[PDB]
């Protein structure tokens, strides 16, 4: 197992990876039961952070920040 | 924007009136930044203001030329980072989805936390993590490595 690998993984997610690199990464990922997996479970962590993007400032938030201005 | 930083020479002439559309323009981001990296909503909607009542008092010292955007995180940045840090006991010595999601958040150090959710909930470029952190694009990556690594551990079993 190249200890090199999960900096492919990481390249991968960045937008990053080189095209040469995106061949060698996709190859051992398919015959590699146990890095299939960590990059399984960096993807689903990734989606799920990504879900977690509906926040909204309270009521009266502005006119809150307006009254405590000098 | 072009519009903001007429906003923002409306504000430094006098126009107290003209912030408001910087407040509404920005609060949502800023609120949800406080409220991910501090996981407590009474905090957060303090250090929101807090953030927003600093950048109108030092609103001369902005530099026009550059994004005022990256100036309002940094400072919101700041104020969370300090806040996070004052909580650990020790510092003057020396099954709801997100609700799950955001437990796990706080799992993580800060200098991590920082960039998961300015990367992946607030959606900014490695280059404007970097201006906002006052590091180089390198470090934020690597950060972001460890970040990815260490948000596996927290969130694979969901
Ligand atoms: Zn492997």
């Amino acid at each position: 197992c190249p200890e090199q690998i999960v900096q492919l993984m990481h390249m991968h997610l960045d937008g990053d990876i080189l095209p040469k690199d995106e061949h060698v990464l996709n190859e051992h990922l398919e015959t590699c039961e146990k890095c299939r997996k960590h990059f399984y479970e960096m993807e689903k962590s990734i989606a799920l952070v990504r879900s977690t993007s509906h926040v909204e400032a309270p009521a009266d938030f502005t006119a809150n920040v307006m009254a405590k201005l000098p | 924007e072009m519009m903001i930083k007429k906003r923002i020479k409306q504000v430094k002439k006098g126009d107290q009136d003209a912030f408001a559309d910087i407040v509404d323009i920005y609060k949502d981001k800023i609120y949800q930044l406080c409220y991910r990296m501090l996981g407590n909503v009474h905090e957060a909607e303090d250090i929101a203001q807090e953030a927003f009542i600093r950048a109108y008092v030092n609103i001369d010292s902005f530099d026009i030329n550059r994004k005022f955007s990256t100036w309002l995180y940094r400072i919101a940045t700041n104020l969370t980072i300090d806040r996070i840090r004052k909580k650990k006991p020790d510092y003057y010595l020396d099954l709801e989805l997100s609700n799950t999601i955001q437990q796990k958040i706080l799992k993580l150090p800060d200098k991590y936390r920082t960039v998961i959710v300015l990367k992946y909930i607030d959606e900014l470029s490695l280059i404007e993590i970097g201006e906002i952190l006052n590091i180089p694009v390198g470090t934020v990556k690597t950060r972001i490595h460890r970040g990815r690594e260490a948000l596996r551990k927290q969130l694979r079993d969901l």
